[PDB]
């Protein structure tokens, strides 16, 4: 991209960029703004008579590295940008800091015999990577590495106590307890930007699968009360309480 | 080439899992030991001189998970309802996805009505008459199946592959 041959590839992403700022910011707009950008650079980077001797792979790296450039400059403005998003994650987190004290896994119907004895550290982890990139690819790929980690200790689970391969009855309910307990900064935003400003070719397949279980993983979350996580209401508030004082 | 978004539907212990693994692995957790999560799965299959390709969603099927599942079943092509034939509240469950997508899904979707572990005998409480019955009355058909002993598991993505608009 630096070479003198992409001279006008590189003055074309930068007047989007400057461009940009010529609307008063609006997620709806920008985001198809954005992804029509992507559309249009991605059909430039291959139909191009210099870049026509690239390979599919070479080609989708190219599409991730602008990805990731334009995102870049774009992300304070287009990034838990307004006061909506910023009201939605600091209810999630205010939930998750207290729930995360109490809950348990049969709260979850995690059935004693998927238990991990780590809990799932290690995907607690990489979902917690999150707020350290800023391309919604590399933001996405923390949630994927997660769902990953999650299922190859499901998998192990099952080998140990002779059960049957773990399908979305035990791999829902354990990214909910992981996703408690990571309590990932923002998570709100960061999932509506990933939704919005990745590659949207991309977000398909597999990678879609388990972006739908991180969302609906939010929305179970952000909407837990005594019955959600079977408790008594009485136990369920009173569990609130000393949350809130530790 | 026919790319279908294909959703399972029903509760816990109804054999979602099981299913979709014959279907694509063929394997049984009894027979072949366990290799890989049953949650998602890509399969292609031929029909009619044509290529259909399967993009297969689990879902969870506990009662507290309800509400999330049409975040799932959203532009779904197809939805396979599975039951099993011994656990009549499983039954119950399956009519009550039925009528939602009905509500609440596409009307041009494909859906089976699965009765799973047909091969159990002394437990079996749900007739095939009901089950065969309700999916006459509401525009779905309805197969026995089993993942143990692989009876009708090609066949019912196979007929629902065939269907499709
Ligand atoms: N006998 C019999 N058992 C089955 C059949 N299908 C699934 N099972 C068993 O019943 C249990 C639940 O199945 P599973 O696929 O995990 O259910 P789910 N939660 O709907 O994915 C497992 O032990 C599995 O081996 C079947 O056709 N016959």
């Amino acid at each position: 991209m630096r070479k003198p041959s992409a001279g006008d590839f590189v003055k074309s992403i930068k007047s989007f960029i400057v461009s940009f700022s010529n609307n008063a910011p609006d997620p709806e707009k920008d985001c198809a703004m954005v992804q029509e950008f992507f559309s249009k650079m991605e059909a430039a980077f291959r139909a191009h008579p210099l870049w026509s001797g690239c390979s599919e792979e070479e080609l989708d790296s190219a599409g991730d590295g602008l990805e990731k450039y334009v995102m870049t400059k774009l992300f304070t403005r287009v990034f838990a940008s307004n006061t909506e998003e910023v009201i939605a994650d600091e209810k999630l987190f205010q939930k998750m800091s207290l729930v995360q004290q109490f809950i348990s896994p049969e709260n979850l119907d995690i059935q004693p015999t998927f238990q991990n004895e780590s809990s799932w550290l290690l995907a607690q982890k990489e979902l917690q990577k999150i707020n350290m990139y800023k391309a919604p690819r590399d933001k996405l790929v923390c949630i994927l590495n997660c769902c990953k980690v999650i299922n190859n200790l499901l998998l192990n689970a099952s080998i140990a106590s002779n059960e049957n391969a773990p399908g979305a009855d035990e791999f829902l309910p354990v990214l909910i307890y992981v996703t408690i307990k990571a309590n990932p900064p923002q998570l709100h935003s960061n999932l509506l930007y990933i939704q919005r400003y990745r590659r949207e070719s991309k977000l398909v397949g597999e990678a879609a699968y388990f972006f739908t279980n991180i969302l609906s993983a939010e929305s179970f979350i952000s909407n837990i009360d005594a019955k959600s996580i079977s408790l008594d209401e009485a136990e369920f508030e009173k569990n609130m309480e000393s949350a809130r004082a530790r | 080439s026919i790319n279908a978004k294909l959703v399972l539907l029903g509760d816990v212990g109804a054999g979602k899992s099981s299913l979709v693994l014959r279907f694509v692995k063929d394997q049984f957790v009894e027979f072949q030991e366990s290799t890989i999560g049953a949650a998602f799965f890509s399969q292609t299959l031929a029909v009619n001189d044509a290529t259909v390709k399967f993009e297969i969603w689990d879902t969870a099927g506990q009662e507290r998970y309800h509400s999330l599942a049409p975040m799932y079943y959203r532009g779904a092509a197809a939805a396979i309802i599975v039951f099993d034939v011994t656990n009549q509240a499983s039954f119950e469950r399956a009519k009550k996805w039925v009528q939602e997508l009905q509500a609440q899904g596409n009307p041009n979707m494909v859906m089976a009505l699965a009765g799973n572990k047909s091969d159990l005998l002394d437990a079996r409480k749900v007739t095939a008459e009901d089950a065969q019955t309700y999916a006459q009355e509401n525009g779905l058909f309805f197969m026995e199946t089993s993942a143990k002993t692989a009876t009708n598991v090609k066949e019912i993505f196979y007929e629902i592959a065939r269907r499709l608009p």
